[PDB]
Parts: structure tokens; sequence; C-alpha cells
């Protein structure tokens, strides 16, 4: 059999609870149950009770793995032939210099490495290597840095953070220690301020929450730092920007279904801390905000009912007047964020459940004209594109960056003229291991869920498998948030496609794939359940059909993904053979009531708070561990990573040891605990390819195909 | 920025 661990009684209560702050309306006399696992959570993950049954875990894994170390090899060869060892990342204008990444075929890290404004970016006399996280990395189990900047103007100073456990609580330090200064404890987030003076950074706090934005200035101890905003409501985090002009600072709040913004002018200098409201936060209504110069402000926003947004043109000194619309909503396309520059604007969002991109200029008259929006044009029915924020340091520019993608082709970024149209290559990727996109064909099937809806299903397949019979599939699914799973390019899944199988993206209402509404009205709070019928739905469709039959189906989520894989095995288990579920949310009600789990209160606006009669019910109709039951399941490995500030460790580790207890079927159910790595992590090295080798081993290894194609 |  398997680890199972020990009852021992505690009770969890839901409700109201004296001294504790479980939200605005909260079940009084509040409700209690029996939770035998609790004391599974240790805050400060030391408890030698708990440690051992993890090793018992790491034993019962390692003891069950040895099959596979063979297969897990051949597959992280496969890995490395198609990820390009040695490489330049695309080279962007950020000042007087280009800046760009480096891989080297050794080494675990990149390098951030910068070139002279006029002259050619690669290793070389020219280059000089900014930051070298191998040399950050030195010795250490973890390693992830946040953030790389450099000072404004000139880039003598630069800036970075450093998280060294994954608990995501990052220090701030200078490259070569140029200077002295460190700031402990922060979200990761650095904002410089004008000449090097001063930068600003955003503080955690009880529970990991982003509650505080503080400027710090260059000479001085952090205990001298200013906070310039807190925000004191459990369900907001605060965030941090820099206008296009880089004379305006942007605070603001967020949280799920509501914003808040403030501005400071940095033309006044250090000592200037007052801000500037703009619309006072209204329940309901969330907004951004963008510059123009100093004084008009470009607002993306959902008021008066428009969901899939509308952004709006006001004045600095009447920020409240929104009367002016620059492009109205629209029910078929969804905007998702705008950035502005200079010169014009570009509108990220969405239409027909595909990534969709324009650009709007000014007028004549300096004035950003409505009649100027052009979409911007791509070549596949089905892709991928963003227009990459992160290099676009120019205020003045004229070329726009963008990544593009599809299932097919491997990743192009490239420069395109707002004004031309024409679009030079900056960087495609390489993928060796002999690969083509000729062999490989994707096309997008729908699934009819219970209530009519149609399901998108998004999939790629080697063009050479025999159709005309059911083929072994996996099928991916998240869907909360009004994430997206997009159909881009990714090596990640050529070794299914490679031995014949069928790789599958379900898009599931609370993606937001199909507009706003595919998430709030379809996904979340009291419909949160879609999610795991839509996706249930899907993979119905794949086996009437024809695609695949349930012994040759697997499926496979990660961290929400996980709560999408935990509530289907406990729903449909019978539709698979084989899942994967990493960093998997599965103890729903018991994180979900407590104000004290990392993310908590942010997500009572997500799936609701069961502290409340409103939730209480519903929740737990779909909570994985609280439907575990006497029933089959199928082969699982679960992935968690001990210092993950997300999903904590205990979750699945609780979920895996009342699998085993319950189930009646005698499938493995294996849990890999990463002690060393977080959320995202299983590592930040070649090792994160070790850890996806066994994942795909395991699954491989339960349908029972090994053979590649070629 | 921040998510299950």
């Amino acid at each position: 059999r398997g680890p199972i661990a020990a009852h021992r009684p505690h009770e969890v209560v839901f409700g109201k609870v004296e001294g504790e702050d479980r939200g605005a309306n909260p079940m009084d006399p509040p409700r209690r149950r029996v939770d035998p696992l609790f004391w599974l959570r240790d805050d400060n993950r030391a408890d030698p009770e708990v440690l051992a049954h993890l090793h018992l875990e790491k034993d019962y894994y390692e003891k069950r793995a040895v099959d596979i170390k063979d297969l897990a090899e051949t597959i992280y060869q496969e890995h490395i032939s198609h990820i390009e060892e040695t490489d330049m990342s695309a080279p962007y204008v950020y000042d007087r210099f280009l800046y760009y990444t480096r891989d080297v075929k050794g080494l675990s890290y990149k390098l951030h490495c910068r070139v002279p404004a006029g002259k050619t970016p690669g290793e070389g006399e020219d280059e000089e290597i900014v930051l070298d996280e191998n040399k950050l990395a030195e010795g250490k189990s973890f390693c992830v840095v946040g953030c790389v900047a450099p000072a404004p103007p000139e880039h003598a100073l630069v800036a970075y953070s450093v998280d060294y456990c994954g608990d995501e609580v990052y220090s701030i330090r200078f490259v070569r220690d140029v200077v002295a200064d460190k700031v402990e404890g922060t979200n990761g987030s650095v904002v410089w301020g004008p000449n090097a003076e001063c930068f600003f950074y955003i503080t955690k706090d009880a529970s990991k929450r982003d509650n505080k934005v503080w400027r710090h200035i260059i000479g001085q101890p952090q205990s001298e730092d200013v906070c310039l905003y807190t925000d004191d409501d459990p369900l907001f985090s605060v965030g941090v920007g820099r206008s296009g002009d880089g004379k305006t600072l942007i605070i603001c709040s967020m949280s799920s279904e509501t914003s808040e913004s403030h501005l400071l002018d940095l033309r006044k200098g250090v000592k200037h801390n007052t801000l500037e409201m703009v619309r006072p936060r209204e329940k309901g209504v969330r907004y951004t905000v963008e510059m123009h110069g100093t004084d008009t402000l470009i607002v993306l926003t959902n008021k008066d009912k428009c969901v899939n947004g509308k952004v709006v043109l006001t004045k600095r000194s009447a920020p409240t007047d929104w009367g002016t619309v620059l492009i109205p909503h629209d029910d078929k396309v969804t905007i998702d964020d705008v950035a502005v520059f200079a010169k014009f604007a570009v509108l990220s969002g969405r239409r027909d459940g595909l990534t969709r991109v324009w650009t709007v200029r000014l007028g004549p008259d300096n004035l950003f004209s409505s009649a100027t929006l052009k979409e911007l044009h791509f070549d596949e029915p089905v892709f991928t594109a963003h227009v990459v924020c992160s290099q676009m340091k120019t205020y003045d520019a004229s070329l726009l960056r963008l990544r593009y993608s599809s299932m097919t082709t491997p990743t192009v970024w490239y420069d395109e003229d707002v004004l031309s149209g024409e679009r030079k290559v900056v960087k495609a990727r390489k993928v060796g291991g002999g690969f083509e996109s000729k062999n490989y064909v994707c096309r997008r099937e729908l699934a009819t869920a219970p209530d009519g809806t149609k399901v998108p299903i998004s999939l790629v397949y080697d063009t050479s498998i025999d159709l005309k019979k059911p083929n072994p599939t996996m099928l991916y699914g998240y869907g909360s948030y009004g994430i997206c799973i997009e159909p881009e390019f990714n090596s990640r899944f050529l070794p299914y496609v490679d031995r014949g199988m069928i790789y599958a993206i379900a898009h599931v209402r609370g993606g937001g794939e199909m507009g706003r509404t595919w998430y709030e009205v379809g996904g979340k709070y009291l419909t949160k359940r879609n999610t795991f019928m839509d996706f249930i739905a899907c993979a119905e469709h794949l086996i009437s059909s024809g695609l695949t039959t349930p012994a040759q189906l697997s499926c496979e989520g990660r961290s929400a993904g996980g709560l999408l894989v935990g509530a289907v095995l406990n729903m449909r288990p019978d539709l698979f053979h084989v899942a994967l579920a990493g960093v998997p949310f599965v103890d729903v009600m018991t994180t979900m009531c407590d104000p004290s789990i990392p993310l908590t209160t942010g997500e009572w606006e997500e799936w609701g708070n069961p502290n409340e009669y409103k939730f209480f019910d519903y929740m737990n109709s779909y909570s994985p561990i609280d439907n575990v039951r006497a029933q089959d399941y199928p082969h699982l490995m679960i992935q968690a990573g001990l210092h993950d500030p997300r999903v904590a460790y205990w979750e699945p580790a609780k979920w895996a040891s009342k699998l085993r207890e319950l189930k009646t079927d005698s499938n493995e159910v294996l849990l890999k605990m990463d002690l060393e790595s977080g959320h995202f992590s299983a590592s930040d090295r070649y090792k994160y390819l070790r850890e996806n080798a066994i994942q795909q081993a395991f699954v491989l290894k339960h349908l029972n195909v090994r053979q590649l194609l070629r | 920025f921040r998510v299950r």
C-alpha cells in the first residue's frame, strides 16, 4: 500500500470568530467540523512528526519511481535537445544601451548583459555582464531574481531582488555592491525615481499580502524609508508603476472586482509625498490608468456595465470626468490592458477566443484619434500574440515588440512599425532534436456542456497518427482567475506528441478564452462548478467522437488547475487512466475559511468565502479533499513544494493521504515533495527539466506508450 | 502578479 497519516482530532470553525477577521458578514453562531489531518500544517515548516511523515512519502515515492528513471532519462535528453542551451534573447533599446539575456551550455542561470547603443549584441568586448545569476546562486539550494532594475539616464547603479527559499519575499541589493543599500521583505518589484536618487518598492504583510508602497532614498537605512500608501482592506493588494515620460508614479489597489489609483509627481523630488486620488473605489468598478505626458489620463475600465472594457480619456485636473470615450465597449471584444507611448497606444485583448492586439494613433490635432484604430494582422488562423512590454523601454519609440507563437510554429519575437506595418524578425526560436512544424497540425473542436454551451478544445498531434481509431491523449486544464491557457508553442509537450499522443487544452469557463464573461458569469462564485463540468464535457466529446477512450486518456492541471484535477477525479474518475496535479489547490474549505493562509482574503472574491451562508454549501460540493470517497481513482502523481507561498505544502499532503485512505482501487498515488523549492519551481535550473521528465515518464508509463514515431 |  502507501503512506496514510494519523488522525488527530482538531475542530475547524466556519463563521464568526472573535479576534479574527472572517469577512464583512460571517455565520453566527458559527459551524464546526473535524479535520483529522489538520496537524500536517506547520507554519514554521519544522515539525519533526510532519517532516517525518514527509520522509515516509519521499521513501514511498522513490521506491515507486525506480522503473521510470530510465524513461525519464530518454526524455530529459529530448527536452535538452529541444531547448537550445547556448542562447541570446531578443535585445532591446533601453536608453543608451541594448539590453539582452544570455544562456551558456553548462550553466543553470541566465546572465543579464548590456551593449552600448550603437554596437552589436553578443559576448564580446562591448558587452558588460550586468548580473550573473550563477554567481548569485553559488552553493545554494534555491535562487530566483525578481527584478533587474538599472537607474534611468545613466545605468550606473543597477539594483536587483532575490529570493533564496522561494516563499517569495525579496531583498533588494545592488550589483557589485557599488552601494551598500539593502531592502528586506519586498514583493520583488523595484521602480526608479529620477536621477538614481531613490526608488520604490512594496512590502508584504500579515499572511504575505502586498499592502504597502514605500520610497527608498540612496544613502539611507531602510529604517528611514517613507511609506506612501497602505491599503488595510484584506481584499486588496497594492501595485506600483512609472509613467511613460517617467514624471508620474502610479499607485493602485486591486481587489478582484474593484480598483483605485493615485498619482505622485516625480518632478518635485524626494521629499514630496502627497498623492492625488484618481477615482475613489466603487465596489464592482475596476479600472487601470496610463499617462500621456503629464496631464492626459487614459483609463481602461469596466464602469457603466462595460464588462469587456472601454478606454476613456480624461484630464489630471478633472480625473472623474469620463464622458470622453476613445474606444467604446464591444460585446465580442475584451480589452485586457493598454500600453501608452508618446505617439500611440497598444491595446492587448481578445476576440473569437484568441489573443488580439490593436494600435491607436494621435490625430493631426495631437490628441488620440478613435478613427486610427488598427487591428494587427497575423498569419495562422489559431495563434497566440502578446506585446512584450518588458522590452518597450522607450517612450518616444516607433517600433513595437511582439512575441508570436502557435502550437505548430516555434516562438518569434519581432519589431513592427506602428505606422508602416512592416515586421522584422528580432529573434526566432530554434528547436533541435530533428523537430519540424510540418510534422504537426493543430485544429479546434467544440464540446457540449450539459447546459448547451460550446466549450472550445485546442489540440495538436503528429500528422501521421491514424485518426480512424482512438489514440492515447492528454487533456490539460486551468481555468480560474480569467486566465487563458493559450494555444502557443511549447516544447514541453513534444515528448507526448512525438509518441503518437494527442495533446489537448480544454478551454473551460473560469478561463477568459471567450471573453471576460467566460470568467465572471461562467466560472466563479456560485457558478464555479462549470469549471469542472465543462472539463468533463470536453473529455466525453473526445471519447464519443472517437479520438480517445478513457483507458488511453490522461489529464493534467497545476495550481488552480490542480483544483480542477481534484474535483474532476472526485466526480468522473472513470474518465481517466492517469493524472498529474502539480502544486494543487485542493483543501478548499479549510484554507478558504482561514484569513492567515497567504492567499485566502484576496480569493474571498474568487471562489467565495465559506465563513458565509451564501458560500459554505456550494464550495463544499466541489472541495476536493472534502469530496474524496470510497471508489476507484486512477494512477496519480502529485508534485508539491515546501516553501510554496501560494498553495501550501500541506494541501496536497492531506489529499494524498486521504486518497490512499479511502480509495478502493489499487493504482498509485505518488506525491513528490521538493523540500527545496516553492510554487513555480520544481526548480530554477536544468533540474526543472529533470522534475518535468518524471511527470511525463509516470504518465507515458501508465499509458503504455514509449516509442517515438521517427 | 499572483495566483493559484
